[PDB]
RNA sequence: AAUAGAUCCGUAACUUCGGGAAAAGGAUUGGCUCUGAGGACAUUAAUGUUAACUCAGAACUGAAACGGACAAGGGGA
RNA sequence: CCGCCCGUCGCUCCUACCGAUUGAAAGAUAUGAUGAAUUGUUUGGACAAGAAAAAUUUUUUCUGGAAAAACCGUAAAUCCUAUCUUUUAAAGGAAGGAGAAGUCGUAACAAGGUUUCCGUAGGUGAACCUGCGGAAGGAUCAU
RNA sequence: AACCUGGUUGAUCUUGCCAGUAGUCAUAUGCUUGUCUCAAAGAUUAAGCCAUGCAAGUGAAAGUAUAUAUAUAUAUAUGUAGAAACUGCGAACGGCUCAUUAAAACAGUUAUAGUCUACUUGACAUUUAUAAGGAUAACUACGGAAAAGCUGUAGCUAAUACUUGCAUUAUCCUUUUGGAUAAGUAUUUGUUAGAAGGAAUUAUAACAAAGAAGUAACACGUAAAGUGUGUAUCAAUCGAGUUUCUGACCUAUCAGCUUUUGAUGUUAGGGUAUUGGCCUAACAUGGCUAUGACGGGUAACGGGGAAUUAGAGUUCGAUUCCGGAGAGGGAGCCUGAGAAAUAGCUACCACAUCUAAGGAAGGCAGCAGGCGCGUAAAUUACCCAAUUCUAAAGAAGAGAGGUAGUGACAAGAAAUAACAAUGCAAGGUUUGUAUUGGAAUGGUGGGAAUUUAAAACCUUCCCAGAGUAACAAUUGGAGGGCAAGUCUGGUGCCAGCAGCCGCGGUAAUUCCAGCUCCAAUAGCGUAUAUUAAAAUUGUUGCAGUUAAAACGCUCGUAGUUGAAUUUCAAAGAAUCAUUCUUUUUAAAAUCCGAUUUUGUUACUUUGAGUAAAUUAGAGUGUUCAAAGCAAACAGUUAAAGCAUUGUGUUUGAAUACUAUAGCAUGGAAUAACAAAAUUGAACAAGCU
């Protein structure tokens, strides 16, 4: 037969998962869940070779038997769980609470947050179902469909979502002052402030991003997740704080020591 | 049973490799007559279910100048543009002409508007004569074959004329 | 199946094997550095073309082109690591104009030679 | 003795390019019930009256039989 | 120039060609004939269960239904015919190449002793000869 | 490293090829081989045939246990487990191979507004109840058959197997509150209205008809109420099927193909998950082609890539990854979300096993292994410890995979000595050089630490353990090309050597040997293929009077190529003498003297989207290197950092490339195209 492919090949997986060759023939197949296999790493590599808690599999099934790892505030127990873009991973015996995001060179990193931040998590909202009884659903890139969104929300807004409630908080638009983060493309990770919009009738809408260092790069419209306005972001962030470096002089900040 | 072993566009023959897959499928047709009420089941892709219909006598039939559908049943098959075997042999297809019973449709318009919604639509005189003899003209819409029931609608005005020439300057 | 971690040669036969004066210079070579096969020299010589090639290629590119600012502090660096260029060098010229026995000096029998510890290269070898 | 009518298909070497050729070699053929196509004539684009047998197709039917008798090439190297 | 050199004819070996033999073999297509297995539909009808009654038994009916059969369809496989492809036998015929001091002549290179060569046609043991029209790559850059 | 050399001659200069030369992750083979690391390996021919064994199973809270065993207060309640079996899930993944396949498959690029989608995730439902029905496995008893993963009859019992079946919500109004009104999820039909998309016959809503399947008659227990299993629809996700544009080798001694037998299109239907001649009926005569259709060949799976490269190129790619196809050859089919599945079934063909002769059973192009074929390719080993998959998901499996064995396929590092004194040679008491004679160290053997699933290897330590360091390096040459002998014997146009030129008939620098020398070196020859050499396939970049090569000549279509012309300059700051930066200067619409767009394409510039492995390349002392993607830092035993007493800290795994085609994008030059008169406009006023 020819039904679904259930093995990963190393080689084959996810370049930002920094699976390494030698490692073996196989990578873990992230089960289907709330993100995509390609925009989203297991919790397994997670708390495998990013957290280095647990040496092998093995070990990482030992954490998760144990209903301690918390993704979105409610217990995991699945070995290959996509855990996505954003969200909050809690770890109740260490006590300790990471945001996924990514870093200026895409890819996935848990960064530290307060107890207080891990219940803000951020949705972006990918498209507007109204079901029967003109009820509005806004269905998120967390795979989350949302009833009763409130109607000034757009197909390319963000929200605010409380994990305890599953409720919305406020809403975030996409105007040209609207912070926003770059999610797959050359310009993975980057954080800017959005100079323009181009809307190309039938084609991909680009999008002009203006760093905070004053240098745009440009980005399709469906690679960027609104993060803030003007003021600040919403989200705390690593400790590059989305500016990328020219490689040229990322090696003199290396070389001073 | 579809997609390939035919010629190419230019009518060169095309070498075949790829033996057929299950997904081209291609079930074998269902001659609907009319008579008791029988359908079989067909077990689609992803176990999706399709009702088969072998016999019908009756179905929903929309008179669509007022919009209302009532259930009735197929008195005969008198005209359809396929293969002109499908009448002779009486088969329900999807653009068929059949005569149904107008009785409760009679009935339901002297209920409702009295004598023999948006109402007071005038009617028309050559479908009052198909009323008064007690059969009636109608056009199915269904397919019977995928739902397994047949149904459809009275056809009247321009296209009404057009059916009546062609079944009957005539023979 | 196949391993997935990569090999290559290092050293490239000279062709046109019987030149007098390349056999002579490389056995003058072989003699002074104290080395036991002109295999050793072929991969000096092979590592040698492979930086030259590089720097050539980097002056090709035009000045304060990013390519150029980027890889010919890296390939200078670590040519000065290396030893390979002094203090008073600053340019891709120099490490073009850079010669086989100054790759051979940095070979550790010849460096412990030079230190003393051993009296002969061959018995630093 | 073997087919041999008709319809459909297919037809080689050779050739004086005209033929060879009905080459060779295949299939079908009844009855019945139908369907389709092929004309002529008058009224103020449209509606009626009316005629030949000629093809094509489909169901059904029978002890698989149908150029049913009659009539009627054996081919090839 | 006692240079070089051409061809026929003899002998040996090798390669390839034509070849009667309705030559042979293996494949691949196409048509036709037969046609396993089987989807679907229909015809079925072992029974298995229900509904009625008498105070162990009977009729009718409802579905559900196994063998079996038929008809469209999917169609393996076999056979006939035709064509094509590849390989291959063969009396005889006719080439090419190589070999050896073989036989016959002297065609070409000198004006090679008839200048050479081309196209074409005929003839002859062979190289070749001859006719017609060309070229100089001629043996003439020239009253 | 952008390279040439020997060979036509009496001698010369050419053309021209032969030969030499080097590489090959390129195969075989010959000789030889002391270490360590690394690791390709029955592709080539036979997608040929296979003995044997294994390769997919699954129960740790959570479907069904009087098979059975056990333990606590006393036949009672709890339990703990549990063979078998029913049920659920998986077995459609993985692994192998490259036969088929030439616009097919594949790749980049789209579409699915033409569809299906299990597990998983988020939302969340509609027309006897203190809990409903039979019927079956396991088991028991009687059996049959030579034999099989064969099974008959009788008797019972369960289930999350199979099957029935039990409130409520919303809306209108006086206006927290009172009455009033209504009740089907998908899907199909008819009539209508109509947050998003680029465009809707969209979402959705109303009316009139049908209408599936469901909404728990199910099982265990978390905060000092939860979970599992199952269920309708939507969405997400893991995918899939079709689909747009563009891209392929040789062949014209394949020029016309396709079209009754669907070929191209229309209409209607059937069928499908969906679109579609996919199929059917009617109709029309279309569709492709010298820009190579249709055929034929391929010793053709495609791509990522590999070899060779100065730049172009040429050749290869069975083979780590992705996509496709197949399971001896065909065809058909069941279950299932997913198969036209093959360690699933059915039949035919070819093979082939057992048989008591009646009948059964099979598919190694899975892992080993065998035969055969060959020039050509390993162990019928160990293990699930790592990677990962399946399950009733810790605890079981897995010839996936890993480990070791064979292994001069390739690749990397690297022994076979080093040193002191005379004698000798050279030189103004300096280098080389047979004697001695003490150090050093591996190879090797043994024990150990360690490693490892176990073991082995590496590494490390401890004992022995080198003088002819017998612990003894080979392969191929010595006329030229081409480094190295007119040295010594044998042979004597023989034997033989010789890639080519040539040597060999008594002086053989070429044969057969010895000595010596040369080359490369644990490697070196040979054969075949391929690249460079080859500017001897030439776009860059060949040649054509005589070396091969201008058609006999002209016309001529396709193709290729095509005169000039339409908007030019001045002024201002900064390096060094110059260079470089900035503003405007016709006309039409925009803003009340100023606010701003003014053909299409090629082409070119920037981006976007680019799987990894490989490649280039950044960083990083694997003891170096091949490598790998790691790692680095204080700590004879604690300072510092931060936290309001403890917590290690700092990191890296970049960038580039990813066609020529497609998307977006600045553009003045160069090219085309468009518009442009036997005429074609624009404006104003009046008129419709």
């Amino acid at each position: 037969g020819k039904g679904i492919k259930k093995h990963l090949k190393r080689v084959n997986a996810p370049s930002h998962w920094m699976l390494n060759k030698m490692g073996g023939q196989y990578a873990p197949k992230t089960s289907s869940g709330p993100h995509k296999l390609l925009e989203s790493i297991p919790l397994v590599i997670l708390l495998r070779n990013r957290l280095k808690y647990a040496l092998t599999f093995d070990e990482v099934k030992m954490i998760l038997i144990q209903k301690i790892v918390k993704v979105d505030n409610k217990v995991r127990t699945d070995c290959t769980f996509p855990v996505g873009l954003m969200d909050v991973i809690h770890i109740t015996k260490s006590n300790e609470y990471f945001r996924l995001l990514y870093d200026i060179k895409g890819r996935f990193v848990p960064h530290r947050i307060t107890n207080e931040e891990s219940k803000y998590k951020l949705c972006k909202v990918k498209k507007i179902l109204l079901r029967k009884g003109r009820l509005s659903i806004a269905v998120t890139h967390d795979g989350r469909s949302i009833p009763y969104i409130h109607p000034d929300v757009k197909v390319n807004d963000t929200v605010r979502l409380d994990l305890e409630t599953g409720k919305v908080l406020e809403h975030l638009k996409f105007q040209v002052g609207s912070l926003v983060m770059v999610t797959a493309g050359h310009s993975v990770g980057r954080v800017g402030v959005i100079s323009s919009i181009d809307k190309n009738m039938g084609t991909y809408d680009i999008i002009h991003v203006k760093d905070s260092r004053n240098k745009v790069f440009a980005t399709r419209l469906s690679n960027v997740f609104v993060i803030g306005d003007n003021t600040k972001p919403y989200i705390s962030l690593p400790r590059e704080k989305g500016i990328k470096l020219d490689i040229i002089e990322e090696r003199r900040n290396r070389l001073k020591a | 049973r579809d997609g390939r072993h035919k010629l190419r566009l230019t009518g060169g023959k095309k070498k075949i490799h790829k033996k057929k897959r299950k997904y081209e499928l291609g079930r074998p047709p269902s001659n609907t007559k009319l008579g008791s009420r029988q359908v079989h089941v067909v077990r689609g892709r992803g176990r999706n279910y399709k009702y088969r219909a072998i016999k019908l006598d009756s179905g929903s039939f929309s008179w669509p100048t007022f919009g209302i559908s009532k259930n009735t049943r197929i008195i005969d098959v008198v005209y359809n543009a396929s293969n002109n075997e499908l009448v002779r042999t009486k088969t329900l297809v999807k653009n068929c002409i059949v005569v149904i019973d107008s009785h409760p449709f009679t009935t339901w318009y002297e209920n409702t508007f009295g004598t023999t919604i948006g109402k007071s639509k005038n009617i028309d005189p050559l479908l009052l004569e198909q009323f008064k003899q007690g059969r009636v003209l109608a056009c199915i819409s269904s397919r019977p074959g995928q739902c397994g029931k047949a149904d459809g609608y009275i056809i009247e005005g321009d296209e009404l004329l057009f059916y009546k020439r062609k079944m009957d300057k005539r023979n | 199946p196949k391993s997935y971690r990569n090999y290559s040669k290092t050293a490239r036969n000279p062709k046109r094997p019987f030149e007098k004066e390349r056999l002579d210079q490389e056995l003058k070579l072989i003699g002074e550095y104290g080395l036991k096969n002109k295999r050793e020299i072929w991969r000096v010589q092979y590592l040698l073309a492979k930086i030259r090639s590089a720097a050539r290629y980097l002056l090709t590119l035009d000045e304060k082109s990013s390519k150029r600012i980027f890889q010919g502090e890296a390939l200078l660096r670590r040519m000065v690591r290396q030893g390979l260029l002094g203090e008073n060098e600053e340019k891709l010229d120099y490490v073009l104009g850079l010669t086989l026995p100054k790759l051979l000096e940095r070979r550790l029998q010849t460096k412990v030679f030079k230190l003393g510890l051993a009296k002969s290269v061959h018995h630093a070898r």
